[PDB]
């Protein structure tokens, strides 16, 4: 039927607790020895019948330091250019840790300049160290908290600055943008940047010391950082803000009216226009060159020309509502995720599928380090480490 | 018999245990610390390892004491090394 | 009462046993007792009785499917063994709906109050699809008869939760599918279906960050259920 | 009533009256209470530190400073309590704890009311209670008077739920931290420091024997850094130097090693045991049972977290404090109480390690547990989070407590043979390190090689190193060198290394050679460079050693001079030699020196580092030399200069046995391309495999290479990749490649842009030719009616052809019947390469209905990347089901469905297909395909299955990618 | 109309997926009529089997949840876990019965000296419902029936080593079913292995013979052989 439960989450791939590390090997052999020092005082019959209807340890490399593994790369069939080889694309992704955040998360970010992960929740805001070599890992470095400042507030989005010295965090019923200081001896909010009746929903920074968001009902506030006074309001129609994207002077727009506006900081004016056939639930914007990547609530990956803006041009069509979207540091594959259990890649000049990880459930958020090393994923509660094998 | 320090939060507990040592001129050494903290923080964040000197030895040397992963070590390493090469050329 | 308690128990162990005519029979004797049912008994009997159905649901489809080749084909004796083997299985299905709508009606929609909703939505959901299901099995006036009371109850259904849910519910996702499904497929109104997919997903896709995190997985199963019926009508 | 107070506490600080003095850290102390940065105002600190420096010592120092004036000022109170002595079991309120704390200044109502507004906790060594914390959203008491066990009221004071505003000081160790640091809000962290680094080496040095080599034992001591940073506890230092006195005194008697700080830390323990029994004998019937109760309870406490011990914790051990002084002769319990409870405690962690380690070693001599009346309500099934940071030392001292001369003393105290079960579970383990699927990891390698040098034994260390084989070594400190200097004797099975030392020798400077206690530099030598040479020495004298690689070194001119004296031993045996991304550009004439002395050397990859004339000219001689024996050349990325090509041309046309050269990836000028040619026409020239990939190659330096190469016929492989080739170019290899007496087996011509004329040229000498065997043709614009002219000329019996490498080709699903038709009609080809054509599921059901007939002798083929779903599954299952001649197969790159992966395995289970090589990544189904996957490698245990599927090298495919 | 439409009404049943109208089916069969075609004996092996194997599988696990609430000894759920199990054997047991009364009243009788695969498929069928009734019995009565099983198993097995190739899919078939008696019912270490071993290479020398005709049955059979073989030699 494609009625009622019509063949929906009838499978589920069970997660390994992936135990593979020599450390923690000849640590639990030691450990029996005590228990077994204590204590004194399968396959049924596989006859005639079908199977294939469904119904020497190998240890994984550690992740050194926190930043590399230390493998030897994959063999290809043919040699590479000087130019050829400056760009490479992914083979497989490779589990090496699970953080166990306690709630459902919302976002994730890197910054492997300083080997962290900040896990965001609708409660508060959880620091992690990548140099903690444990299979799984449940104590943050820190644990920021918002709840006690108010009644009753909610946390939707946090970003992190390009050099990793800056925090931001919004939500619905904070009265305004807090921002944390990462460069100090002590982690400690700095300032405001007020907001009093907004939710945020979506937050950028600007290389020229200048923060902003898109909120709920369609306004884009642009902030000083350094004297925290608003200096642009824009306006646009409700629930149009939900992506926000900053380019050299313009800022790209994407909702759920399927409508992608230019906005130009000069005359603060919307300078193009253009119709989608579904509503546009992610946007990003390649490195490298003039693409701008989006992806449709229907399934549909759209490449438009940031430059030129002749006309768009679908190149893959996912099975499943997308739900983020994010470029390669050289602008040579993305990365995919949404409602249907995968994590999928794509390469850039045409879009064709590379490969895909199974997951969980349904992924609303992951990132990407700088140097395109690791990729971080959070599902259900759970945000997974994956090695990127070149 | 006991000196005290300032670790940032953003440095891990992990890499206080593996330090390199190295000794130079204290004549050096005076002049490359200096008196303040502004630019000894911003180089520490900036190599992402944390740096000691200290001058109770024998009467004229520096005992320096550099820690965090080996490649930010060698990054601190290189940069006293050649900043006090220019220094005495 | 201790009956009911060990009624319960049967019938989950015989849904461990994948003996779902028991587990029916056991749930049908829990809710004889005129007392009114909890979230996991209405779950059970949902359950028993959806794959009962099924089952005969799905022999029916393909003993109808080899009739029509084989009436095609004109053996006369073979038409009679066939027309005679589907007219059995459409009296099993038949009795089968037939009792769980009068166990609906005569217990279990009537105990509810009026400060209940979510009660009354699921029951009126589920009386709409036991008459779809004796629909799609019908001729003549009967089948006319089957499908208005069908969409008496589909209609009540629907009215009663715009008023008083949340777009993402669970419950009013699965009523807003299970409608879109009468009207491709009962009534053959493919623009109606089209529209009502559309809407209910873009008001549950409006909502989607608020909504609750133990909810999150159903009502995202039946968002993405939805769109699909959506994607294929479309192409 | 503050000055009874502060009278009063003055009064019971009475422990020192000489460390109460004003210094530089106190000011540190006192001046960053002030609120840092712009302005933030700290409300938290936290002190670190090791097990044994002056923390308790600092507290309670602040704490009487503050009752004397020249201290923290603008405070009420700095109420302090010492977390050791109570047990975080008792109901006792805040208010009630203080009272009872307080002997005789109840001043309830007056203290509660007259100051709620600054204090100054001072918590002291909070660093155990790790164990006990619940961290289980315990209750958050808002006010005092809350009747609640003291930890939940500790719990709540960290997270700023008791009595928020008010100031605090914590002091723990760095490995509390692990469950506190995410409990407070904003701390500063001070961390404070041992002994020094000078005072501790110029301790050590105090007690030297002075009688031999002492210089070696000297430096493995104060360069070892878990020996030297541990040692920065006063204790741990004195403990070292009396056993350093105590070894000086014992000549000859003690044979145990004096380092590792097992072999120096049991003399101790062993010698300070008793004064009778002058003779060996055994200790007693019941000193035994003491001596096993201790280090079990020790070992206890490691595994769960703990350091404090009551009489609970005994009584249950059979053990007495009475009864361990009288065993030993020191206090090995010390006792820190002032009333009812005692909570012994062990002197320093590290007796604590030392016997929990120990304990290992002697539990299974006699049945123990008889003597002991364990409940605990059933053990509490024990759980643990104590991941790996403390158990380190517990492990070092288990690895160490394997050398001989203590399983002896053991043996002898206990009148008992000691043979423990633990000894071959780490051989176990560093066996299961040795053999892994996709190599070794360097840092478990180092980690297992700290450990095995840890106990210095030669059967232990032989027996546990014996199926390596291959080796990647990353060196980073002198302990590195020393450890792998002293574990690669033993490893007889080694036959590759490789080994990266990024920073250490890359610099010449005797500037920071250690000038605070230099010995006298006559008879001395650097460290660094004597540690170098003997590390030299014990590659050069390997025997079964043929690979060295030297990674990422930077190498420095002293350095690549001692490693290539040290190559030019006789007993070395070293046949390849990659020099690839170092730096050895200091150390070329050694190299070029080297490269005629050793006669087993037969290869030399020299990429990546740039040239002179005067190096090549040296290397040429070098080459030319009778002596030399190096039969392959590779000179790829190196900035050859023309006056290169006339000495390479030269040494070509000279007596050499080079046999492999290759000139990759860098531009060969016209000029020099006549030198080349009139070096390849001669007769003289006996060169077989030539590579000239990645180079300025134009359509007029084709023609005359070609025209040139016609006379030749001595060279076998051929690999012009990466280069601009024309019609006429392939028209004058076809016309070379006609004439007989050729003798070219390999053609690669991988990213020529070839022209459908040149195809018709190819195609017509492939239909009758001999001596060719493999072509490689990716990446190039071959289309459908090429591909017809290619079988065409493949399917005539007088074709030779082997493998035929199409990887990305514009194919097709147009040619796939006539690729079936080629591929039964065949009889010679066996690798067939189909790596990203868009053959679609069309195309591969087509090509499935010749691959099934198994009549062919085709085993390679490589279907990935192909655009293949999951509706060509019954046709490659049905393919692949009865075939047995096939042995590899490729598959990645594609989208299969559960369903179609199931059918896949369904057919590889089948008996009759013998596929050894699979090219999938199996994480990327769901659970049900890799359970069957796993099924299928479990029935055959032969059958790799991995994604690297290029990797699988059979005949010699990647010659020219080296 | 009798045995033919009976025939067609079971390939019916077996396309609809209602095996207990198959098995009715097919029991009026060989009921009426004594001789028996190939085609009319494979559906009347599948037909049992499933619903054999239905019963066994919940069985199973209603035993394996008895068996982990033993623990707990509650003196009103063992009771009605008990009576349930009780109730599974009894159906179980009348289905074998009713099996192996067919099987000695009409299927035996009739084969004629000539008759070879016929003899037996159906001792091969006889012996493995004797051991599905064995797997439940304990006592006495489980020693009979086990006896009965090796008697049958036995008899067949002699017939098929002395007359048929070893790559018939029905002696392969027999060869695998022995095997596993041996292991499960009493004891094999070793006898069951051994028999697995040869039985597998008898089959692998001479491939060819079984040619194209049944090499889809006949690697299946040896496929699960070699699993059943490598698992017991883990073992």
């Amino acid at each position: 039927f494609l009625s009622e439960s019509d063949e929906l989450q009838d499978p589920q791939p069970v997660w390994d607790a992936e135990p593979q590390f020599c450390q923690g090997f000849l640590i639990q052999g030691l450990w029996e020895l005590f228990m077994d020092s204590r204590q004194k005082n399968p396959r049924h019959r596989n006859s005639l019948s079908d199977s294939a209807d469904p119904f020497a340890d190998k240890f994984l490399k550690p992740l050194s330091w926190g930043s590399e593994v230390l493998e030897s790369s994959c063999n290809q069939p043919s040699t590479a250019l000087w130019q050829l080889e400056r760009f490479t694309v992914p083979q497989a992704l490779q589990k090496v840790r699970v953080l166990k955040h306690q709630e459902l998360l919302l976002v994730v970010a890197v910054s492997s300049f300083t080997r962290h992960v900040f896990t965001c929740s609708q409660s508060g805001i959880k620091v992690w160290n990548l140099v903690n070599q444990v299979a799984e890992d449940r104590d943050p470095e820190s644990h920021l908290k918002c709840s006690v400042q108010d009644n009753k507030v909610y946390l939707r989005t946090c970003l992190l600055s390009s050099n990793s010295r800056t925090l931001f965090a919004g939500g619905y019923n904070l009265p305004g943008v807090i921002v944390w200081d990462l460069a100090a001896p002590s982690l400690y909010e700095k300032c405001q940047l007020p907001c009093e009746g907004l939710s945020c929903q979506a937050l950028a920074n600007t290389k020229e010391n200048m923060a902003l968001a898109g909120f709920t009902d369609g306004t884009v506030r642009i902030w000083d950082l350094r004297t925290q006074e608003i200096v642009r309001n824009l306006k646009g129609p409700t629930n149009s803000a939900r992506n926000l994207v900053v380019k050299d002077d313009n800022i790209w727009t994407g909702g759920l009216d399927a409508c992608l506006r230019c906005w130009d900081l000069r005359m603060a004016k919307v300078s193009l226009e253009h119709l989608f056939q579904s509503q546009i639930m992610s946007l990003a914007h390649s490195p490298t060159e003039d693409w701008l990547l989006l992806g449709l609530a229907n399934g549909q990956h759209c490449l438009f020309n940031s430059r030129k803006r002749d006309q768009v041009l679908t190149v893959d069509t996912k099975d499943n509502t997308i739900l983020g979207l994010k470029f390669s540091p050289n602008g040579k594959w993305w990365a995919s995720v949404g409602m249907g259990n995968f994590i999928t890649v794509h390469s850039m000049p045409t879009g064709a599928k590379l490969f895909q990880v199974p997951e969980v459930g349904p992924v609303r958020c992951f990132d990407m380090t700088e140097n395109g090393r690791l990729i971080i994923t959070g599902s259900r509660d759970c945000a997974s480490v994956y090695h990127i094998k070149y | 018999s006991l000196r005290l320090r300032t670790r940032p939060w953003w440095f891990p507990i992990q890499e206080v245990s593996n330090p390199l040592v190295l000794y130079m001129e204290a004549w050096v050494a005076e002049r490359v610390i200096g008196t303040d903290q502004a630019e000894i923080s911003e180089i520490e964040w900036m190599c992402q390892a944390l740096l000691t000197v200290d001058s109770v030895n024998s009467g004229n040397l520096a005992e320096i004491t550099i820690f965090g992963q080996p490649s930010a070590q060698t990054r601190m390493k290189n940069i006293l090394l050649n900043m006090a090469a220019w220094h005495k050329e | 009462m201790v009956d009911r308690e060990q009624l319960v128990q049967k019938a989950r162990l015989a849904e461990q046993a994948e003996r779902y005519d028991d587990m029916a029979a056991a749930m049908k004797n829990v809710t004889e007792l005129n007392e009114p049912l909890s979230n996991e008994e209405r779950n059970l009997l949902s359950v028993a009785y959806k794959n009962v159905v099924g089952a005969r649901r799905s022999s029916w489809r393909v003993i109808s499917s080899i009739e029509q080749k084989t009436s095609a084909d004109g053996n006369e004796k073979k038409i009679e063994m066939v027309r005679a083997y589907r007219e059995k299985i459409e009296k099993e299905l038949e009795a089968v709906c037939q009792d769980v709508l009068s166990l609906l009606d005569n217990y279990l929609i009537k105990n509810c109050s009026e400060t209940q909703y979510e009660s009354k939505v699921f029951y009126l959901k589920m009386k709409g699809d036991y008459y779809r299901y004796l629909a799609e099995v019908a001729t003549g006036e009967k089948r006319a008869t089957v499908v208005e009371s069908s969409e008496k109850a589909y209609s009540e259904a629907h009215e009663i939760s715009k008023e008083h849910m949340q777009p993402t519910h669970p419950i009013r996702l699965g009523l807003a599918l299970n409608y879109s499904v009468f009207y491709y497929e009962i009534q053959n109104a493919p623009e109606q279906a089209c529209h009502l997919a559309k809407t209910a997903f873009d008001d549950a896709i409006a909502e989607l960050d608020t909504l609750n995190e133990d909810s999150y997985k159903d009502s995202t199963l039946i968002m993405q259920l939805l769109r699909d019926n959506l994607t294929l009508w479309t192409s | 009533d503050l000055q009874d107070y502060k009278a009063h506490v003055i009064a019971k600080f009475d422990t020192s009256v000489d460390l109460h003095y004003d210094s530089p850290e106190m000011k540190l102390l006192s001046d960053a209470f002030k609120p840092y940065q712009k302005t933030f105002q700290p409300h938290t600190i936290i002190l670190h530190g090791r097990p044994g420096v002056g923390k308790s010592a600092l507290a309670r120092s602040i704490v009487l400073g503050w009752a004397q004036g020249k201290l923290f000022q603008k405070m009420s109170f700095v109420i302090f309590f010492s977390v050791r002595e109570i047990k975080w079991t008792e109901k006792s309120s805040l208010a009630q704890l203080i009272a009872k704390e307080c002997p005789d200044s109840w001043d309830l109502v007056t203290k509660i009311m007259s100051q709620p507004e600054r204090l100054l906790f001072v918590i002291d060594g909070l660093d155990d209670m790790d164990s006990v914390l619940q961290h289980d959203d315990m209750t958050l008491s808002r006010d005092w008077k809350d009747e609640q066990p003291i930890y939940i009221l500790m719990y709540s004071l960290l997270r700023k739920a008791l009595l928020p505003q008010s100031f605090l000081i914590i002091t723990t160790r760095n490995t509390g931290l692990e469950k506190l640091k995410s409990m407070v809000v904003s701390p500063l962290y001070i961390l404070v420091e041992g002994l020094s680094a000078s005072r501790r080496s110029q301790l050590v040095l105090e007690n030297i024997s002075n009688e031999s080599d002492r210089i070696q034992v000297f430096h493995s001591l104060i360069e070892n850094h878990q020996l030297f940073d541990q040692c920065q506890a006063p204790s741990v230092c004195s403990l070292v130097c009396e056993a350093l006195q105590l070894q000086k005194k014992l000549g000859k008697r003690c044979t145990l090693p004096c380092q590792t700080l097992t072999g120096l830390y049991a003399t101790l323990v062993f010698h300070q045991l008793t004064l009778k029994r002058p003779s060996q004998s055994a200790l007693s019937q019941e000193e035994q049972i003491t001596l096993v109760g201790l280090c079990m309870m020790a070992a206890e406490g490691v595994w769960t977290m703990r350091s404090v011990f009551y009489d609970d914790d005994l009584k249950n051990y059979s053990l007495k404090e009475s009864e361990i002084l009288a065993l030993f002769h020191m206090n090995i319990l010390l006792q820190v109480g002032h009333n009812s409870e005692q909570c012994y405690v062990f002197s320093h962690l590290s007796l604590q390690d030392f016997f929990a380690a120990l304990y290992y070693v002697l539990e299974g001599l006699e049945e123990w547990n008889q003597h002991f009346c364990f409940i605990e309500n059933q053990r509490s099934m024990e759980v643990k989070r104590t991941d790996d940071t403390r158990l380190l030392g517990m492990k070092r001292f288990l690895f160490g407590l394997m050398n001989k001369d203590i399983l002896k003393t053991l043996e002898v105290l206990f009148e008992y043979p000691v043979i423990p079960t633990v000894e071959q579970k780490l051989q176990h383990w560093v066996s299961l390190i040795a053999q892994q699927v996709n190599g070794t990891s360097p840092m478990d390698t180092l980690d297992a090689f700290y450990c095995l040098f840890e106990s210095q034994d030669e059967e232990f260390v032989g027996g546990a190193l014996k199926r390596f084989q291959e080796v990647w070594l990353l060196i980073n400190q002198k302990m590195d060198l020393k450890v792998s200097s002293y574990c690669l004797k033993h490893c007889q099975n080694l036959k590759a290394i490789r080994v990266d030392i990024r920073d250490l020798l890359s610099v010449d400077n005797t500037l920071e050679l250690c000038p605070v206690v230099t010995v006298q530099e006559t008879q001395c030598k650097p460290l660094l460079m004597e540690w170098w040479g003997n590390f030299c020495s014990v590659l050069g004298s390997l025997r079964n050693l043929k690979e060295l690689d030297l990674g990422d070194s930077i190498l420095s001119q002293r350095a690549m001079k001692i490693l290539c004296l040290e190559l030019r031993n006789q007993s070395c045996r070293i046949q390849k030699l990659t020099f690839k991304s170092a730096e050895v550009v200091s150390g070329l004439k050694h190299l070029w020196k080297l490269l005629f002395s050793n006669q087993n050397l037969k290869y030399l990859n020299l990429g990546n580092t740039p040239m002179k004339d005067d190096d090549m000219k040296l290397a040429c001689e070098a080459l030319k030399h009778p002596k030399c024996s190096v039969e392959t050349l590779r000179l790829d990325s190196c900035e050859l200069t023309i006056i290169g090509y006339e000495m390479i041309s030269t040494l070509l046309i000279s007596t050499t046995r080079l046999k492999c050269l290759s000139l990759a990836k860098n531009r060969v000028g016209v000029k020099s391309m006549i030198s080349l040619g009139n070096a390849l026409s001669s007769s003289m020239c006996l060169l077989q495999k030539l590579i000239l990939d990645n180079c300025g190659l134009t359509p007029a330096s084709c023609h005359l290479l070609v025209s040139a190469l016609f006379s030749n016929q001595n060279l076998t492989h051929l690999c012009l990749s990466n280069n601009s080739l024309g019609t006429e170019g392939v028209q004058q290899l076809c016309q070379f490649l006609r004439n007989p007496e050729c003798a070219l087996q390999r053609l690669i011509l991988n990213h020529c842009n070839i022209v459908d004329d040149a195809y018709g040229f190819l195609a017509m000498r492939l239909a009758n030719n001999t001596k060719l065997t493999h072509l490689s043709l990716t990446m190039n614009p071959v289309g459908d009616g090429a591909m017809k002219l290619l079988c065409e000329a493949l399917k005539e019996p007088t074709c030779y052809l082997q493998e035929l490498e199409l990887v990305d080709c514009q194919l097709t699903q147009n040619c796939c019947e006539d690729l079936a038709c080629m591929i039964t009609t065949t009889k010679h080809l066996k690798s067939l390469d189909l790596g990203n054509n868009a053959l679609g599921d069309k195309g591969v059901i087509t090509l499935c209905e010749g691959l099934k007939q198994s009549s062919s002798s085709l085993r390679r083929l490589g279907l990935g990347a192909c655009k293949l779903t999951s509706n060509c599954c019954e046709a490659l299952s049905l393919a692949i089901s009865c075939n047995p001649h096939l042995n590899s197969l490729n598959l990645v790159k594609n989208d299969f469905s559960t369903s179609g992966m199931l059918k896949l395995c369904s057919a590889f289970q089948c008996p009759v297909s013998n596929l050894g090589i699979i090219g999938l990544w199996k994480q990327e189904y769901y659970a049900r395909v890799r359970r069957q996957l796993e099924e299928v490698e479990f029935v055959k245990p032969h059958v790799v299955i991995d994604g690297d599927w290029y990797a699988s090298d059979e005949d010699d495919r990647n010659w020219w990618k080296n």
